[PDB]
């Protein structure tokens, strides 16, 4: 069935960055579309950008719009998220999911936990 | 005889409960030589006392101060909003009847026309329609489910594809070149959306709103004459002892009566002090000229004098009733009378009766889904895109080289979206535009390879081809579907209310053009997933194969904006193919990137790969597999720069029918556009 796995997630310094990556296998990744989607504490789920199957069409949520960005590799059948500048309010598990259409997606990876903190 | 400015303007100021705004409706009186009001009405069932004598009493005003008024008898709006158990046929029965009905009522029928909206938006499609789907262009979705109380509806919940009506009533005021919306004030929420769109065109003039008082409802729990009791109204020949038995019955609380505070969406309250035997009194009774009211020798010249009365326990709860019953009585009279002695007139009513036992209660009819067609037939739709990636266009081309393969026997159609998309807002949402840009892309795919024998049709033909019948599929679709349906298909980002009819009118031309198959790019399958959910699985649905041709940045280190030259799109010149393949990614000893990527699907495309490559670098070499491509490229063997040139110059090649036509037939266009382009600056 469909697997997603994702990684690169951390704790950082408010101003610093990380590199996302999600490895996927069961479907044709090459001509779907993906998402990154992210769950604060004690919040819904909310998407965070999303990419069609020629990385021509993106789109990105307004509060992380200039400071992160979406790529694919489908050669290899990896989604990518670049966060620079990240905040205090991007603190997140952020997960890769699995598009049905522009405005859609299904299966979700098991998620990594990314931390964004001066305190510790 | 003949009056003056300010006494016409105090005669038709008297006709509202409100009037936005009362400096305009002067200086209308003053300037204009002949003033047009109007009322619609939804034909669902006989005619309560309001629609005929209250109507009657407030439309003699107008036409005495020097007006005409017109009755849009609005049949496509009671359908829209499941009257008559939606058939449409019975619909205007009904509405033959209502016009019989105001006939009788004692009117001025030189300045009073009665118009049928199917008859009348017909005659006038290219009009009436393209506004429609301007004023939901230019506003929210939020917005128009606002208006639901105009229809007796609630906003979200319920409503199913009850925004067109919305939309429509608000083109209506236009449409009939009304100076006055002289409705109910339960309609106020659609007249004030014609005003804000007059501000969105720029109309400096605006229609005034004279907003008519909201009239009672008999039994105790309702502020408004509604379809729970046949017992909260008087129906317009009602017996004598019918109407006798209704106002005996009728809540009645001995208060005086003040005016209701004026609610923003205009629909009344329910509340206690409202007693609805004062309010016929004060709307039906003293509201014509020369009224008077009496009990026992008394005579009441005033609704003050009456009120005050009957508070004060000087006139009794049934003498009050008594009166009231007389009075009603005395004004149906005429109204019996002509359905008595009229076999036309008779046959009407007998049958609006019929429909009470004839058309509720069981469930509401909808347009049926037509048959499949016979030989398969698939539909694809035009991006209106300034800039279509080549991606998604080769995509398009081969999804209809695939399917006649499949099926021998079939077609294949493209669809020019030249109004929906318009209805969508799309580019700048401007006509013009989205036409020349369709034209262009539609003359670059051909030029990049779509088959010949792939036909193209416009939603203008389609449209206009058909001026009922398409619109009344629309309707049929609209009707069988929730709003929060449609909502879900953009998982809750519809941004205008045109992207619903947009939905609704692909599906329209799937059934119009007897399609077995609609084929979606990455853009559109949620659109055209609708077709099939709606046609319940018997359209089916093919999905492009795109992502071949990839973004030329580097995969995990992409721009947070992807500027133009990170995509291929299929408006590239000479000078803009040579710049983006330049700045493209590639480094050697690598055995993928998008460089090798983009030679891959060419190396599939033309059969082979000639590298041509001067001595002392390895000379000149074929490479007919994508295997041995990627080795070369990994061993070091094949240098980044050597397969740029060969990609480069197959890409020039590939792209020289469609540059050619960039130069001449399409630069006319192609000049319009990329204006429209800088005019997206925001
Ligand atoms: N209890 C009542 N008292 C006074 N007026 C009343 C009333 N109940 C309804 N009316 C008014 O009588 C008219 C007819 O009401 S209706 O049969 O429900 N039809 C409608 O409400 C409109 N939606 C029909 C319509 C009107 C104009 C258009 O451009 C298009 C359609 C409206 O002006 C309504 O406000």
């Amino acid at each position: 069935q469909v697997q997603l796995q994702e990684s690169g997630g951390g704790l950082v310094l408010p101003g610093g960055s990380l590199r996302l990556s999600c490895a996927t296998s069961g479907f044709t990744f090459s001509n779907s579309w993906m998402y990154w989607v992210r769950q604060a504490p004690g919040k819904g789920l909310e998407w965070v950008s999303r990419i069609n199957a020629g990385g021509n069409t993106v789109d990105y949520k307004d509060s992380v719009k200039g400071r992160f960005s979406i790529s694919r590799d489908n050669a290899k059948n990896t989604l990518y998220l670049q966060m620079n500048s990240l905040k205090p309010e991007d603190t997140a598990v952020y997960y890769c999911a699995r598009g049905l259409n522009r405005y859609a997606y299904d299966s979700r990876g098991q998620g990594t936990q990314v931390t964004v903190s001066s305190h510790h | 005889g003949s009056m003056n400015t300010d006494e016409r303007y105090k005669l038709l100021r008297s006709v509202g409960e409100e009037c936005i705004q009362e400096s305009e409706l002067r200086n209308l009186i003053e300037k204009k030589p002949l003033i047009r009001c109007y009322d619609g009405f939804e034909p669902s069932g006989r005619m309560h006392i309001a629609q005929g004598i209250f109507k009657a009493v407030n439309v003699n005003k107008c036409t005495a101060a020097g007006c005409e008024f017109v009755f849009w008898v609005a049949d496509w709006f009671a359908l829209m909003n499941d009257k008559v158990g939606g058939e449409l046929e019975k619909i205007r029965i009904v509405g033959r009847y209502l016009i019989e009905v105001w006939k009788a009522a004692g009117m001025d029928t030189d300045k009073v026309l009665f118009l049928w909206s199917s008859e009348e938006i017909t005659s006038h499609a290219d009009t009436y329609w393209r506004m429609v789907l301007d004023i939901g262009r230019q506003n929210t979705i939020a917005r128009i489910k606002k208006c639901c109380t105009i229809m007796g509806k609630t906003e979200g919940t319920l409503t199913a594809a009850q925004v067109l009506y919305p939309l429509m009533q608000c083109c209506d005021i236009f449409f009939l070149k009304a100076d006055i919306c002289q409705l109910g004030l339960d309609q106020r929420k659609v007249n004030m959306l014609a005003r804000e769109y007059c501000d969105l065109i720029g109309r400096k003039l605006k229609p005034v709103i004279l907003s008519h008082h909201m009239l009672a409802g008999l039994r105790r729990g309702q502020a408004k004459m509604s379809k729970s009791d046949p017992d909260s109204a008087i129906f317009m020949e009602d017996t004598e002892e019918d109407v006798a038995r209704k106002i005996r019955q009728a809540y009645c609380p001995r208060v005086k009566q003040s005016a209701s505070a004026i609610t923003d969406d205009g629909a009344p309250v329910a509340t206690d002090d409202r007693n609805p035997v004062l309010d016929y009194f004060q709307c039906v009774v003293y509201a014509r000229p020369g009224a008077v009211a009496a009990i026992d020798g008394t005579t009441y010249a005033t609704y003050e004098d009456l009120e005050q009365a009957f508070v004060s326990d000087e006139v009794s709860e049934d003498a009050l009733k008594s009166c009231l019953i007389d009075e009603v009585n005395a004004l149906l009279a005429p109204v019996r009378q002509h359905f008595a002695s009229n076999e036309e007139a008779h046959e009407l009513l007998e049958a609006v009766k019929s429909y009470r036992k004839g058309g509720a209660t069981l469930p509401l009819a909808e347009t049926a889904l037509p048959a499949a067609p016979e030989k398969p037939h698939a539909c694809m739709w035009m991006p209106a895109l300034l800039k279509v990636p080549l991606d998604v266009a080769e995509g398009m081309i081969k999804a209809t080289e695939d399917f006649i393969a499949a099926h021998p026997g079939g077609t294949v159609t493209v669809v020019l979206p030249d109004w929906s998309a318009v209805a969508s807002d799309e580019i700048t949402g401007v006509e013009k535009d989205i036409s020349a840009a369709l034209q262009v892309n539609c003359a670059l795919l051909k030029a990049y390879g779509l088959p010949n024998s792939v036909k193209i049709v416009t939603e203008n033909e389609v449209i206009l081809g058909n001026r009922n019948d398409f619109w009344v599929s629309v309707i049929g679709i609209a009707r069988k579907n929730l709003l929060s349906h449609i909502e879900e298909l953009y998982g809750g980002e519809l941004r205008n209310a045109g992207q619903v009819i947009a939905a609704l009118m692909r599906v329209a031309t799937a059934l119009m053009l007897s399609v077995s198959h609609v084929i979606s790019t990455s853009l559109d399958g949620h659109i055209n997933a609708f077709a099939r959910e709606y046609t319940k699985e018997r359209i089916e649905c093919v999905q492009t194969l795109e992502g071949r041709i990839p973004a030329l940045h580097r995969p995990g280190a992409a721009p947070a904006v992807l500027g133009a030259d990170d995509v291929l799109y299929l408006d590239d010149n000479d000078m803009d193919i040579r710049r983006k393949i330049k700045k493209a990614y590639s480094a050697p000893n690598e055995e993928a990137n998008p460089v090798i990527s983009v030679a891959q699907h060419l190396l599939a495309q033309h059969g082979a790969l000639n590298i041509e490559r001067g001595e002392a670098n390895g000379g000149n070499v074929s490479y007919n597999t994508p295997e041995a491509l990627v080795a070369d490229c990994g061993s070091g063997a094949l240098h980044p720069a050597d397969l740029k040139a060969a990609v480069l110059q197959l890409l020039l090649d590939r792209s020289a029918q469609a540059r050619a036509l960039l130069n001449g037939e399409l630069k006319k266009n192609m000049t319009a556009l990329r204006n429209a382009e800088k005019k997206m600056a925001k």
